[PDB]
């Protein structure tokens, strides 16, 4: 799963 | 002149009122281009949206499992196609704008590319002339980066009965505006749909010319693009 995406989307 | 509602709420989400290049963060006789920096003005390019996908209706519903795969889908089509408007809003056949406010010609793309990036970037302003010459729109803008979006299909997803009503209504929220406002010859709902085809397929070109530069040890080692390539899609 992308830790990228995840971090973008939960917060910047 | 009864634009779908749909299409209305997106206009309202649309950043753009200068504020995306402002909040852009690469921080500010003629020379090579400044690779680096380019990088990072993407970078912050898919930043933006992805902060422009999770204030959208529908996808701001959806959990985070599912929205992370519609992104995992769709993310260079979303950079390609705001690349792209970017170049029918510019309306100069010479020379590319970037998100930063640069211009950079041609000319310029032809002395420094390699044969990848030099490809890309021409078939890219083919596209962009198509566009012009169907009178794309805004409207007709935010309509289409909301299908780029929910374009996946339903049995990758937890959610089908959310995203099956939006892909629905996202296109017939096309077909309804081009229909009332392209009174003109040639199905414009029809060629659109085609040009995504080709926003897809550029896409591709992309993430290869991505993925040349990251076996050559040439992207800077943070870049936001390369963890996205490399990420099981
Ligand atoms: C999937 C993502 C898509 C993001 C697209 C949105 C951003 C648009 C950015 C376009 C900038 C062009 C400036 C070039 C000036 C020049 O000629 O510079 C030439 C240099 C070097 O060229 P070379 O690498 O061939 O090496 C030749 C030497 N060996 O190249 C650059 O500095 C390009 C830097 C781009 C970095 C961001 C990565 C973006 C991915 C793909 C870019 C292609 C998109 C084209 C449209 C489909």
């Amino acid at each position: 799963e992308n830790a990228l995406l995840r971090y973008l989307l939960d917060k910047d | 002149p009864n634009v779908p509602e749909l299409i209305l709420q997106l206009l309202q989400l649309e950043p753009d009122e200068d504020q995306v290049r402002a909040r852009i963060l690469g921080s500010l006789p003629d020379q090579p281009a400044a690779f680096g920096l380019l990088c990072r003005m993407a970078d912050q390019t898919f930043i933006s949206i992805v902060d422009w996908a999770r204030r959208c209706m529908v996808f701001k519903e959806l959990e985070v499992a599912d929205q992370m795969t519609l992104l995992q889908n769709c993310w260079s089509e979303l950079l390609v196609f705001d690349h792209i408007y970017r170049q029918v809003q510019h309306g100069k056949e010479g020379s590319i704008l970037l998100v930063t406010g640069q211009e950079v010609e041609l000319t310029t793309v032809a002395t420094q590319a390699g044969s990848l990036l030099h490809s890309l970037v021409l078939r890219a302003q083919e596209l962009v002339l198509q566009l012009l010459a169907l009178q794309l729109d805004r409207q007709e803008f935010v309509c289409l980066k909301f299908i780029i979006l929910f374009s996946l299909d339903l049995k990758f997803l937890n959610n089908h009965i959310l995203v099956k009503d939006a892909q629905e209504k996202a296109n017939a929220a096309l077909l309804d505006y081009t229909l009332c406002h392209y009174p003109h010859s040639g199905d414009k709902f029809q060629q659109l749909l085609l040009c995504l085809v080709e926003v897809r397929a550029l896409s591709m070109q992309a993430k290869e010319y991505l993925y040349h530069k990251h076996l050559g040890n040439e992207m800077p080692r943070n870049n936001l693009l390369i963890e996205m390539l490399q990420a099981k899609q």
